[PDB]
This record gives structure tokens, C-alpha cells and sequence, in this order.
């Protein structure tokens, strides 16, 4: 079968509503660690998010997963192998405007940034309602 | 919307017996709840949400039973989806109502738990530290 994520949903960066940092992987190639960075107009810092709720690295074409399986850790660009713990859903719930949370569908935990201040590294944490964790699709090509 | 966007009534939440202020630890707005000195923090600003939780000006979090007997009172996350559960929810009883030194029209009122129907309470008929809920008796320690 040719794999089908359904469509399309969004095609940005995610800008942090506490910080206004967008959420960067290391380098620039796509690969490895993803954490909190300065806004920058690399490939790398765009995802495309889909109705099968992927999110997928412009860069490097792989999901933003978990480490495991449980949807619990670090979070960082592995390849998609369609299960559960990299897939997220965009609860209206969690929202604030157009700035929202990103919930694991394995663990129902948030996409989270440690520390209250939306700066460090990235990982999954309980839905606290926090604005480190919520992000805004974000279209423009501003650096800091 | 993860905030209360629709607020009842914002202010400092006071005790018809001792007039202290409600308060959380600190001044992030999380912790733990017991009465104390108005000290004119944000913490100490509490919101009355429309939607039946008890929120606070410092920081997105819930007023909250820690268990399900007659438990202590925390100020922790709102768990929001995929509804806001009754344990978090409160109502008000019974009302007595008063005029202040400002010349003020005051409403005090029993604040009823919506899971376990019980009453936010300060320890004993006044402490006058630790908050938590009780059995509703109509002292005048459980109106705010
Ligand atoms: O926030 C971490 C940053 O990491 C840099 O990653 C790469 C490292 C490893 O080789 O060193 C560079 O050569 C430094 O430019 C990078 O290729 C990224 O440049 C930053 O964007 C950021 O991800
Ligand atoms: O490092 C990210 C990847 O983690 C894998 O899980 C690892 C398993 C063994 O494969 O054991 C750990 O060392 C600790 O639990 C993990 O790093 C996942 O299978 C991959 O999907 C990916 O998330
Ligand atoms: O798993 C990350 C969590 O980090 C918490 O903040 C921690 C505090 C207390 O240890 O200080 C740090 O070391 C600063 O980075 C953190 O480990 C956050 O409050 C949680 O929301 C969560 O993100
Ligand atoms: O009894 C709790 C009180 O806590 C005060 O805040 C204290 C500050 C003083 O800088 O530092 C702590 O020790 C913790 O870091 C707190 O105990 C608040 O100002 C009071 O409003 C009150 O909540
Ligand atoms: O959890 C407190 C509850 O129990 C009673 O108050 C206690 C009495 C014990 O006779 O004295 C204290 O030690 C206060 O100094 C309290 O622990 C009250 O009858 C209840 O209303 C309730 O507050
Ligand atoms: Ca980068
Ligand atoms: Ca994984
Ligand atoms: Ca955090
Ligand atoms: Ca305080
Ligand atoms: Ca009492
Ligand atoms: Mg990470
Ligand atoms: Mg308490």
C-alpha cells in the first residue's frame, strides 16, 4: 500500500506562546534532538501536519516522536513508524487564540518545554494549561 | 481557550470569620492553599471562573482536593480534557451576607465541591493556616 496520512492540515514553524521561540531541532539537518531556539528561517524549523496526526520535519521528512513508547521523555526526529506515540492531537481545549497544545495520542500528555519559562529542551509532561506549552503555525520568514 | 475566559467574580478571597486572605504558597500561584496576610500578590487575586473552577491571577491553575475524602487543598493543574472533571468544579451554598468598614455590600458563601458535595474549610472554627474541605456546619470559617 502507498501509506496515506490523510491531508494536510498545517505547513509552518511553532512558535512558543511564552517565549516566542520556535520549536528547533539540533543542527540542521533535521535529525536528533528537537528543543527550544531562536526563530530561524531554515527548513529545519518547519513541519507539516497531518489528519493522522503526524508531525513531520520539512528537512529531514520524519515525525517528532518520543523517546520509547510510552509517550513519556525526551522528544526529538525519528522515523514514522506509525504508532501511536508519535501521533498528536490539537485539543481545542488547550488552546488560548491561535496558540495550542500538541497531546501525545499514547500517553495523553502535552509537548511540553522544560521549566516555566519556554527556553529549555523538549520532552512530553502533564497538560498543565501553561503558556511553554502552547505553540502558534506560524507562516512568516522573521529571524531574531 | 485554557484560561477562564469567562470569569464570575476576580478578587482576594477572604474568610467571613478571620477576613484573611486565601493564599497560596509562594507567589507562582502553585502549591499549597491556607489562609494568610493579604499581601497584595497576583497569586492572592482569585478568579471565580464561570465554569465552575477556582483560578488565580499568578498562574493557570485549579483549586483542588488532593484525594477524595476530606482532603487537603491544592492549587495545581486543570485537567481540561476532555472536560473539566466535578472534583474540580465547585458551587456556592448558602449565603450570608454583610456590610463592610468600606461601606461595601459583601455575599459570603459556603464553596460546595461538586464531587465529594463537601465545603472548603480552614482547620477547626479558626486556625488559622490550612485549608482544605470538610462536612458543611454553618460556622461562619466556612463562609467566604
Ligand atoms: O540549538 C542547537 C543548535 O545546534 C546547531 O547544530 C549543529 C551543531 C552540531 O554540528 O553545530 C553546528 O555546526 C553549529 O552551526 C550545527 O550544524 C544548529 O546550527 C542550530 O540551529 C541549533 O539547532
Ligand atoms: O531514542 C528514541 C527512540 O527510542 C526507542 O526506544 C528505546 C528503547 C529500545 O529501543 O529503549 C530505550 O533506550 C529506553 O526506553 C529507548 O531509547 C523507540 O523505540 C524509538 O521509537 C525512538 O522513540
Ligand atoms: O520534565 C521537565 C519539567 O521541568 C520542570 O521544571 C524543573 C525545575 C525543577 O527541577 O527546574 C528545572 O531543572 C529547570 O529546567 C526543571 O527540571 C517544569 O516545571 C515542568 O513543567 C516540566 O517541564
Ligand atoms: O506561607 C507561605 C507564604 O510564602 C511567602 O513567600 C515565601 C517566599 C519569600 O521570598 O519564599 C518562600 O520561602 C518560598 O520560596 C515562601 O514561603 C509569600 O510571600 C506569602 O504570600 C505566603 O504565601
Ligand atoms: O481538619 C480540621 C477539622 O477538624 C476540626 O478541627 C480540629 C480541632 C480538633 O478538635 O482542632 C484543630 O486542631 C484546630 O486547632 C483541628 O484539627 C473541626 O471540627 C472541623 O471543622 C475541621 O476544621
Ligand atoms: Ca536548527
Ligand atoms: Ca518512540
Ligand atoms: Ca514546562
Ligand atoms: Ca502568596
Ligand atoms: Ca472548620
Ligand atoms: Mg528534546
Ligand atoms: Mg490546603
Amino acid at each position: 500500500y502507498v501509506r496515506s496520512r490523510g491531508p494536510e492540515l498545517f505547513y509552518g514553524r511553532l512558535r512558543n506562546e511564552k517565549s516566542d521561540l520556535c520549536l528547533d531541532v539540533e543542527g540542521s539537518d533535521g535529525k536528533g534532538n528537537v528543543l527550544m531556539y531562536s526563530c530561524e528561517d531554515n527548513l529545519d524549523q518547519w513541519f507539516r501536519y497531518y489528519e493522522n496526526g503526524e508531525i513531520v520535519n520539512a528537512k529531514s521528512g520524519m515525525c517528532l516522536d518520543v523517546e520509547g513508547s510510552d509517550g513519556s521523555g525526551n522528544v526529538g526526529i525519528y522515523r514514522c513508524d506509525d504508532l501511536r506515540d508519535q501521533m498528536w492531537s490539537r485539543p481545542n481545549a488547550y488552546c488560548n487564540g491561535d496558540y495550542c497544545s500538541f497531546l501525545n495520542k499514547e500517553s495523553n500528555k502535552c509537548l511540553d518545554v522544560s521549566g516555566d519559562q519556554g527556553t529549555g529542551d523538549v520532552g512530553t509532561w502533564q497538560c498543565d494549561g501553561l503558556p511553554d506549552q502552547r505553540f502558534k503555525w506560524v507562516f512568516d520568514d522573521w529571524e531574531v | 481557550q485554557v484560561l477562564c475566559t469567562n470569569p464570575l467574580d476576580i478578587g482576594e478571597l477572604r474568610s467571613f470569620k478571620s477576613k484573611q486572605c486565601v493564599d497560596i504558597v509562594g507567589n507562582q500561584g502553585s502549591g499549597n492553599i491556607a489562609t494568610y496576610d493579604c499581601d497584595g500578590l497576583s497569586d492572592q487575586q482569585i478568579i471565580i471562573c464561570g465554569d465552575g473552577t477556582i483560578r488565580n491571577e499568578a498562574r493557570n491553575y485549579c483549586f483542588t482536593p488532593d484525594g477524595s475524602g476530606n482532603a487537603n487543598v491544592m492549587s495545581s493543574p486543570c485537567t481540561l480534557y476532555p472536560e473539566i472533571p466535578s472534583s474540580q468544579r465547585w458551587r456556592q451554598g448558602r449565603r450570608k451576607t454583610f456590610t463592610d468598614n468600606g461601606g461595601i455590600e459583601q455575599v459570603a458563601t459556603e464553596i460546595i465541591n461538586l464531587a465529594s458535595g463537601k465545603c472548603l474549610d480552614i482547620e477547626g472554627s479558626d486556625g488559622t493556616g490550612d485549608i482544605g474541605v470538610y462536612d458543611c456546619q454553618n460556622l461562619d470559617d466556612q463562609y467566604f
